[PDB]
């Protein structure tokens, strides 16, 4: 009806196949990214399917560069296409001006190439029929802002967040958010503060196995952590919620 | 037949001081053996604290300055109000001048300004790309009369402390924003006696922080 | 690779303290064979601009269209600023280079030497230069041809500099053009007798006096060179 | 059905999507084309919508070359669209034939532009009217071209809402000077006929504007109508409807 | 100009010249003839200036779209051999190209490759590049021996680049020394070839043809 | 489905995107009739101006697609000038690579493979216009041949084309049957005017005026049109027949 | 209002009168048949996605 | 459901029902209102966020140095349209040695939405701009709709509530242009013209961005505390 | 063209991706299970009909690089233009970095085929999912991993698509341990083999093994070595 075209509206008065992705997001499990000012952590939910799954070769964590991190979450197919892209945009930027790129600037980047669906609007290349079905938490660090965190929509739209999480348990974990967040939180208090909220959004048991931590950090750079201290902290937070 | 390039003369000094920095040049523009003006600086400021000069031919040397002051507004927009440093500028234009080599540039390319510490920083191009940092550098016609004393003054070059003999190298000694332009001057001067692509005027323009400051002086006719 | 085919020579210009005087010789040459008579090289664009070129008249003719079509593009839209902030002599001079430095890319140049010269609606003169080469420079004097090195050096006797402008007025600077003029009459093989005289004024605005002629020459010490014999 | 596209069509000769685009021209603002002995005079009625706009700032004329006046009515974007590819048009023809375009000439290939888009379903039909002449070689001539692709000459035309009003006086004009008026009388008739033709507009107000390219006044330009002589078109134009 | 690399038990050294001239006139003394691909590879700077230097800051950014897309520390075979098919696509446009790509990796040792401007790519375990290849391959290559220690292979750079610098013209200006190691190459500092001199004729004893 | 709304075959095998084509070149009320003398071939069609705000002189449907061929047009304007403009391109075409102008047979055929084209393509829709071609060609002599939209023409005698038509191909043959020849002999190109006119009348029960007609002839090797102070000395000389 | 029949004219009016009830006024003031207008149009929106 | 789905299409009325949706993306966006005097033209616009972990989302962006527009639409759309006019006003600096003129860049903008409009698979553009700048002329506000059509005013708004703001620009509309040299005025009056945009939003400086341009002043935006200077 | 054959759903997926994967179950089974020392894939073939010679018939596992193999389930036409492409690949990859492709580039690769369709307008997907393992040089880790017509892969201890995965995988919860997979070579394929036998049955007719042994050997057990392993497991069992 008003879905049929390949850019089309709409008597709502918005784009009608971006309206579809923004509800697709909620498919993919759940990406929670905490920013503070001592670093961001972002955590994801892996899913594991079966234990004949190997789930320490799959991960939801994905490095732009050194400087800027990324969680994804939704259709993860779509996020194969955008994840290069990012890539090439960082690269290009220490190519032309032998210099690290914005954290805001690299997600406009990625915003700019979201916008590509439909066969006969504007006047760039479409390389696409459809707009993508998956949604960003760029996290980084730029020495002009500090560490920031931003979440970058499938529209090709793109908001700084102190704390956003997307995916299935988006809601639920989003009402904690909203109240739990303040700017004291340290680089460790944000870490714990992570798995506990995804421990209430977990389908499983809260484990190593289906979930991976990352950080970004100015001092050491992108580094995702290995499951064994994935697992140490995991234990700490069973410990701390019988402290209550 | 038709020939595709020429030159336009004129000749430069950049200077990297230790909290400032210098982008000199002579403001006389010549073909062959007519002098086309006798004012006419081609040390454009561009923005941000950074003067450029692409000085050599002038038909390359204004397609430069259009190119690179294109950059700065579209740095601004793309980047999102971030500033383009010294480092930045450098390789931007490195890109520029190398976009064209099969059909390359004529001019010797400069970029001065300071850097993050709050330190002169002067880069120096070659006509069809790589650059390098300099503490002295001399460009155009002229480059190889103004270049040696420079070296003999700022970087003592070929001096020894005294009655050592030769014992003991000269070490480097802290440089005023007053005392270069006495070297400046003082080179230049020689250098409207000694070479004939130079006269007229001279325009130095300093670079710091804390302003963009013009300074016109006269030479002589010949 | 381009051969010049019919070419032309000579237009000078100076500044005043009020505006311009830009003159030019008229007359095609072709080589030592002179084959067109008269041939107007001053072309106004907008009505307080003279826009002097030399070199090939077909280069000359071809931009002369365009030069006409971008007062064309003004008067489309802005009916309050279609000539009056629309046009100034570095917007015409800006509109000429990039179309020869494009052409200089190409190896397929306009073989031309180009002067803008007019006064600007900030009420302020104005004088560049512009080529196949594309180079670009502003003056207080300027001259094209034969004359960019005969003329020109005459006119920096009677205005060094940019400072020079306000002690050089309209009397003396007409006489400074006809005593230029003559001058290339004399020592160039490719100068008629035929000039045209445009001053730009900011008083009265593109005064364009044309068909004047060289006077006052001298030819009668001719019969005091001997033979050799 | 046969109303989907342009490239359907019907036994009855209809074509839909074309009629359909004629409507917006059908209201859009009155415009109007006196042919002159020595020009012609265009007059538009520009609609004020609020005391906020800037009188005399926003125009529906844009000049063609130097010498031809185009004032149209429907969509303003689209209508803005094809006076922007017949500056190039005439441009083109100055370029190859040293001349500026003759009004025919300038007819010729404006409706063959308009046809183009009728006949393919994968581009969009337009629909305004222009209405341009001016004074060429071939004397003073006066057209307006339907978004059809059809024009012809015209002795008066008019288009927008208030185009009953206009015509029934330019019968009355023709028959006033059958022998045709001077373009310098005709600046007060074309004043005088869009005030008859604001009594269908009645309901809003309204800004004169008039625009002529004339032998006898402009020397075949195209000029605006303005300062006093705008004021006393105005003036005998109230007189008139009073 | 002279760029001379030569594997060895600890790893691979490098050592440079920097005068880089214009033709009879010495265009700077300050060009550094190291060019650094990444933290883990290094490329020396012989050839036309502008073209050599150039597209290995572009092979940085296909050491970083290796890194990225592999998730792997990029082979120095897989680097040289990018470089060499990409001046094969520019053979016959007339630019120049001489680079000794350094490596050492885990899962192939210590590498040196010569990439060249005709898409020519040659493994070797020294090769000295340059207009005065030649005067500090002699000095280099006697001495030369695959069992050596840091210090030592840290003088024999010197002492090579140095016997260049004597004889030849376009040598000189300041050396840079580099000891590549496994975690990266280290870097040795600038030393100036003209009090590098002095040294070395009291020490050795050698430049006796020098009047002192 | 679509075998009515694109240019596909029905199951009837006929084209019915075509056949409206056809019903669509009678809706603008244009009679013509053209026949063929001895020596000229004069076409005199409809011009009916029912306006006084309609300059009459630039109303016009005969357009000259070379000096010699003038091609007059029963149906749509729009149509009609796209036909002409594309006809013209080629009738010049023809002169620069074959060395000499293009015949009267061959620049209808043309235009019948570009309507067949037009209608072999889904998204292209024909030209709804009616051509009629006349000329004296010296190898043909005088010579009407009438494509249509389609992309089918053949020669003819004489020809007529509107809503009324089939009186005028009465008179036409009437007059052909009596003669037992495929033209008028009649050695006054003017004379075959006149006659026109008085079929026009006889066919249509329609007393013409200047300002209701117009007239191109093809003579031999000039076309030209009749101005109305011409065609009102054809009507004067009907009153002397 | 704009484009409005009287069928879309009547559901600003009536509307009007329940924010009036909800005010818990008795007599209808201007605004709330402005505020009327606002929830037959295609926003009652203050929601940002991408098409604030 | 045959003209409303289609882009190549009329339409029995004479429309395109596309243009219309793309109308009603300027209902339901955010609101801002422009107001000039003839020396200094002002966009205050109404920044709004998703949440208060969420940052505001900035409704104004820089063009030039002399020029800016403002969104009310579609925000994917305005990242077209904003390089589109920087691009344009490189092409005036590079050729004419000019800047590009506000009047002449509303035209361009125009057919740049058109040709889209007309094409199959296109789509109108559901941004509608506010776009003020200063040039030779003075200061102009153009207002830009999602037909393309620019038009020109001393004030105008578009957005949610634009009609409240309307008729407070319509009041103080004489006040306005004859106040001149003083830009701190028509900020201030600014302001006051977008809180009759409000329905219990309120007015902070975290909501309140203002830019401005001048005759001696370059196109700035105010934020933070710099809006705490009219507040 | 450029019309689209996929399309966004108001369901938020794409009805051609999840028919894609209806299209790969119909198809054949194929059995990926992974020792300590080797790579095992065992797929049934339709070599049931007579008059058929097996010599020229297309084998379900095809090479594609010295150490890495492929297997696929779903249409056999559309099969073959993934292993033509990702074989090119694997040369061009000795030619300008040296050294074979690893197992997951070529994960990748197949991977990036099915995703520029999917996005793209005027192409549908392809209805095959593919189980590409092997070894990468100098490394005697087996590699198993699953790609997917969706766009995305997946690494796995062990894994089945095709007609009753979900049966095999049951099996393969108990017959095989994420902490220890099959320690010597011969248990690993005859794990393979005892999978197969549940759903093929039929014979060794019917069942293939594949198996890839570190760095660069492959060796295919013919169906008389599958009977010795069938013979052994049903007189045990």
């Amino acid at each position: 009806e008003y879905d049929r075209g390949v850019s089309t509206f709409s008597p709502e008065g918005r784009l009608f196949q971006v309206e579809y992705s923004l509800e697709a997001i909620k498919l993919g499990s759940t990406a929670i990214g905490i920013a503070t000012k001592e670093g961001v952590v972002l955590g994801v939910e892996k899913r594991a399917t079966s234990p004949l799954l190997e789930s320490d070769s799959i991960e939801k964590i994905v490095e732009i560069d050194r400087h800027i991190g990324c969680a994804m979450s939704g259709l993860t197919a779509d996020a194969r296409s955008m994840i290069e892209h990012a890539r090439t945009a960082a690269v290009t930027h220490n190519l032309y001006y032998d210099e690290d790129i914005n954290v805001e600037s690299l997600t406009q980047s990625v915003c700019d190439l979201a916008l590509r669906f439909g066969e006969g609007a504007s006047g760039e290349e479409r390389l696409m029929s459809r707009p993508f079905g998956v949604a960003l938490l760029i996290a980084g660090h730029d020495a002009d802002d500090g560490y920031q965190l931003f979440h970058a929509e499938p529209s090709g739209t793109f908001y700084r967040y102190n704390a956003k999480a997307i995916g299935s348990g988006s809601e639920g974990a989003q009402a904690e958010l909203l109240n739990e967040w303040h700017s004291s939180l340290t680089l460790k208090e944000a870490e714990l503060l992570v798995l506990k909220i995804l421990k209430q959004v977990m389908e499983e048991k809260l484990d190593e196995n289906n979930a991976q931590l990352s950080c970004i950090t100015k001092q050491d750079g992108f580094k995702i952590y290995d499951n064994e201290k994935t697992a140490e902290l995991i234990k700490e937070l069973k410990e701390k919620e019988a402290a209550e | 037949q038709f020939n595709p390039y020429g030159d336009n003369g004129g000749t430069i000094l950049g200077i990297a001081g230790e909290d400032f920095a210098v982008l000199a040049g002579d403001t006389r523009n010549i073909t062959d053996y007519s002098i086309n003006s006798r004012y006419e600086p081609k040390v454009f400021d561009c923005g941000d604290n950074i003067v450029m000069s692409a000085n050599g031919f002038a038909a390359d040397g204004d397609a430069l300055v259009k190119r690179f002051k294109n950059s700065v507004k579209w740095y601004h927009f793309d980047h999102n109000d971030k500033k383009l440093s010294i480092n930045s500028a450098a390789r931007n234009i490195q890109h520029l001048l190398y976009g064209k080599r099969f059909f390359p540039y004529y001019v010797h390319t400069i970029i001065a300004g300071l850097d993050e510490d709050g330190k002169g920083a002067v880069y120096s191009f070659d006509p069809v790309g790589s650059y390098e940092r300099e503490q002295c550098r001399a460009g155009g016609a002229a480059a190889s009369l103004i270049m040696p004393f420079l070296d003999n003054q700022v970087n003592f070059k070929n001096q020894y402390e005294p009655g050592t003999n030769g014992k003991v190298k000269k070490p480097l000694k802290y440089l005023s924003v007053e005392e270069v332009i006495k070297l400046v001057r003082d080179s230049f001067t020689s250098a409207t006696e000694r070479h004939i692509q130079v006269g007229d005027g001279l325009e130095i323009l300093i670079v710091t922080k804390d302003g963009v400051r013009k300074e016109f002086y006269e030479l002589k006719r010949d | 690779t381009q051969q010049p085919i019919v070419t032309g020579t000579s237009v000078i210009s100076m500044k005043y303290d009020n505006g311009v005087i830009i003159a030019a010789d008229n007359l095609g040459s072709y080589g030592s064979l002179l084959r067109f008579n008269g041939v107007e090289r001053l072309i106004p664009v907008g009505d307080n601009t003279v826009v002097g070129i030399s070199g090939d008249i077909s280069d000359m003719q071809h931009i002369e269209r365009l030069l006409k079509d971008l007062v064309t593009e003004n008067a489309y839209d802005n009916p309050l600023a279609d000539a009056e902030e629309a046009l100034e002599p570095s917007y015409i001079f800006e509109y000429l280079a990039t179309v020869m430095y494009q052409r200089r890319s190409k190896m397929n140049p306009l073989w031309n030497a180009i002067i803008v010269a007019g006064v600007q609606s900030n009420g302020d003169q104005f004088l560049r230069y512009v080529n196949l080469l594309g180079v670009t420079y502003s003056s207080p004097t300027l001259a094209t041809g034969f004359g960019a090195h005969m003329a020109n050096p005459l006119l920096r006797k009677v205005v060094d500099r940019e400072s020079d402008i306000p002690k050089t007025t309209v009397q003396v600077a007409e006489e400074a053009i006809v005593n230029a003029m003559r001058v290339l009459y004399y020592r160039d093989a490719r100068s008629s007798r035929n000039f045209s005289l445009a001053i730009i004024d900011k008083n009265t605005g593109l005064t364009f006096k044309k068909n004047l002629q060289v006077e006052n020459m001298k030819w009668d010490f001719a019969k005091d060179i001997k033979g050799y014999g | 059905g046969y109303d989907l596209s342009n490239s359907v069509f019907s036994p009855d000769g209809r074509n839909f999507q074309v009629e359909y685009a004629v409507k917006a021209v059908e209201n859009g603002t009155t415009s109007i084309g006196i042919k002159c002995n020595d020009g012609v005079v265009f007059a538009v009625e520009k609609l004020i919508t609020s005391k906020l706009l800037v009188p005399q700032k926003n125009v529906k004329i844009q000049v063609v070359d130097r010498h031809i006046g185009c004032v149209y009515s429907g969509l303003i974007p689209d209508g803005r669209h094809l006076v922007n590819r017949g500056r190039e048009e005439a441009a083109s023809f100055k370029k190859l034939y040293k001349t500026p375009i003759p009004i025919p000439a300038f007819a010729d290939r404006l409706g063959q532009y308009v046809q183009a888009h009728t006949l393919y379903n994968s581009v969009r039909p337009f629909g305004v009217s222009t209405i341009f002449g001016g004074v060429d070689k071939n004397g003073a001539h006066l057209y307006m071209l339907e978004p059809s692709g059809s024009y012809w000459g015209y002795k008066g035309a008019a288009t927008g809402k208030g185009r009953q009003s206009a015509k029934a006086e330019l019968e009355k004009l023709v028959d006033h000077h059958p022998e045709g008026l001077s373009a310098r009388e005709a600046v007060k008739q074309a004043a005088k006929i869009i005030y008859l033709a604001h009594e269908d507009n009645k309901e809003k107000d309204f800004e004169l504007e008039i625009s002529w390219c004339s032998l006898s006044e402009t020397n075949g330009l195209h000029k605006f109508v303005k300062g006093d002589l705008l004021q006393e078109a105005i003036d005998f134009a109230q007189k008139e409807i009073n | 100009t002279t760029t001379l690399a030569f594997r060895f038990q600890g790893g691979i050294i490098v050592a440079v010249d920097s005068r880089a001239t214009a033709g009879n006139w010495v265009a700077s003394q300050t060009v550094k003839k190291v060019i650094e691909i990444n933290p883990f590879l290094l490329g020396t700077m012989a050839g036309g200036a502008a073209d050599c230097q150039f597209w290995e800051t572009w092979l940085g950014s296909q050491c970083r779209l290796h890194e990225l897309r592999e998730k792997e520390r990029i082979s120095v075979a897989a680097a040289s051999k990018i470089l060499s098919n990409l001046v094969y696509q520019y053979k016959g446009a007339g630019l120049s190209m001489g680079t000794m790509i350094c490596g050492y990796t885990r899962k192939e040792g210590p590498t040196i490759y010569y990439v060249d401007s005709d898409g020519t790519r040659l493994k070797g375990d020294i090769f000295c590049v340059g207009s005065g290849q030649t005067f500090a391959y002699g000095v280099l290559d006697s001495n030369y021996k695959w069992d050596l220690s840091v210090e030592d292979a840290l003088y024999l750079g010197k002492r090579s680049i140095l016997a260049a610098a004597h004889r030849d013209a376009y040598s000189g200006g300041s050396v840079n020394l580099y000891h590549v190691t496994e975690d990266g190459w280290i870097y040795h500092g600038n030393h100036d070839v003209g009090e590098l001199f002095w040294k070395v004729k009291e020490e050795e004893g050698s430049f006796n043809n020098v009047i002192g | 489905g679509y075998d009515r709304h694109i240019t596909i075959f029905s199951p009837e095998g006929r084209l019915y995107q075509v056949e409206y084509a056809f019903k669509a070149t009678n809706q603008t009320n244009i009679n013509s009739l053209a026949v063929r003398g001895k020596d000229c071939t004069v076409v005199i069609s409809q011009k009916k101006v029912p306006d006084k705000l309609l300059d009459p002189t630039t109303v016009s449907y005969i357009f000259c697609i070379s000096r010699t061929i003038g091609m007059v047009v029963n149906g749509p304007i729009p149509d009609a000038r796209n036909a002409a403009l594309r006809a013209k391109a080629e009738a010049a075409e023809f002169r620069y690579k074959y060395g000499y102008d293009m015949p009267c047979d061959v620049l209808a055929k043309r235009m019948a493979n570009l309507s067949q084209i037009y209608t072999q393509r889904a998204y292209m829709r024909p030209l709804g216009v009616i051509l009629t071609f006349v000329s004296v060609d010296e190898e043909l002599g005088p010579s009407i041949y009438k494509t249509d939209p389609a992309g089918y023409y053949v020669g003819y005698k004489a020809t007529a084309t509107g809503p009324k038509q089939q009186e005028i191909t009465t008179n036409l043959e009437n007059h052909f049957k009596k003669s037992k020849i495929d033209h008028i002999n009649e050695e006054s190109w003017e004379k075959v005017v006149e006659f026109a006119i008085t079929h026009m009348i006889d066919a249509l029960g329609t007393e013409f005026s200047k300002n209701d007609l117009e007239v191109g002839v093809a003579t031999k090797d000039k076309f030209f049109t009749l101005s109305a102070e011409n065609i009102e000395e054809r009507l004067v000389a009907i009153a002397e027949q | 209002t704009d484009e409005f029949n009287g069928a879309q004219l009547k559901a600003v009016t009536v509307e009007a009168g329940m924010i009036a009830l909800r005010n818990g006024q008795s007599s209808v003031k201007h605004e709330d048949f402005v505020e009327g207008i606002s929830e037959v149009q295609a926003r009652k929106s203050k929601s940002v996605s991408f098409y604030a | 459901n045959n003209y409303d789905g289609d882009t190549v299409t009329f339409s029995p009325t004479g429309r395109l029902f596309q243009v219309e949706y793309a109308l009603e993306a300027i209902k339901q966006g955010s609101v801002t209102v422009g107001l000039r005097s003839n020396t200094h033209a002002v966009l205050v616009a109404l920044k709004r966020n998703a949440d208060e972990l969420s940052s505001y989302q900035k409704k104004i962006i820089k063009c030039d140095e002399h020029m800016g527009l403002s969104l009310a639409g579609l925000a994917p759309d305005a990242r077209v349209l904003s390089n589109y006019l920087r691009q344009q006003c490189n092409y005036s600096s590079l050729v004419f040695n000019r800047k590009l003129a506000v009047e002449r860049a509303g035209h361009l903008l125009c057919d740049k939405a058109q040709k889209n409009t007309q094409s199959y698979g296109g789509r109108p553009y559901g941004v509608g701009l506010l776009i003020i700048g200063y040039d030779k002329s003075g200061a102009h506000l153009l207002e830009f709709q999602p037909s393309g059509n620019v038009t020109e005013l001393y004030g105008t708004a578009i957005g949610a509530r634009s009609q409240g703001a309307k008729t407070y620009l319509e009041r103080t509309l004489d006040t306005f242009i004859k106040i001149d040299g003083n830009p701190d005025e028509l900020i201030k009056a600014g302001v006051e013209a977008i809180s009759q945009s409000l329905r219990d939003e309120s007015l902070t400086v975290d909501n309140l961005s203002i830019a401005i341009v001048g005759k001696d002043t370059p196109f700035t935006i105010y934020d933070g505390e710099a809006v705490a200077k009219y507040i | 063209y450029d019309r689209a054959l996929s399309i966004f759903s108001p369901d938020g997926h794409i009805f051609q991706v999840e028919y894609a994967l209806e299209a790969v179950k119909r198809g054949t089974c194929a059995v990926g299970v992974k020792g300590k020392n080797c790579v095992v894939l065992g797929c049934e073939r339709r070599s049931t009909l007579k008059l058929q010679d097996t010599r020229i018939t297309p084998s379900k596992v095809s090479k594609i690089d010295s150490h890495v193999v492929l297997s696929f389930s779903g249409l056999n036409a559309d099969s073959r233009i993934l292993i033509e492409k990702a074989r090119v690949e694997a040369q061009s990859h000795r030619l300008t970095l040296e050294d074979p492709v690893t197992v997951e580039y070529l994960t990748r690769y197949v991977a990036g085929v099915q995703q520029r369709y999917t996005q793209s307008g005027g192409v549908r997907p392809f209805g095959v999912s593919t189980l590409i393992a092997g070894f990468d040089p100098r490394d005697d880790e087996p590699k198993l991993y699953q790609t997917e017509p969706s766009g995305i892969y997946s690494s796995w201890s062990a894994q089945t698509i095709g007609r009753n995965s979900k049966t095999v995988r049951e099996f393969l919860e108990k017959n095989y341990d994420r902490k220890e997979p099959p320690a010597t070579v011969e248990e690993c394929v005859k794990l393979t083999v005892r999978s197969l036998l549940e759903v093929v049955q039929t014979g060794a007719k019917n069942i293939e093994i594949t198996v890839v042994k570190p760095d660069s050997d492959i060796v295919a057990l013919s169906s008389e070595e599958i009977n010795q392993y069938v013979t052994q497991i049903e007189q045990e069992k």
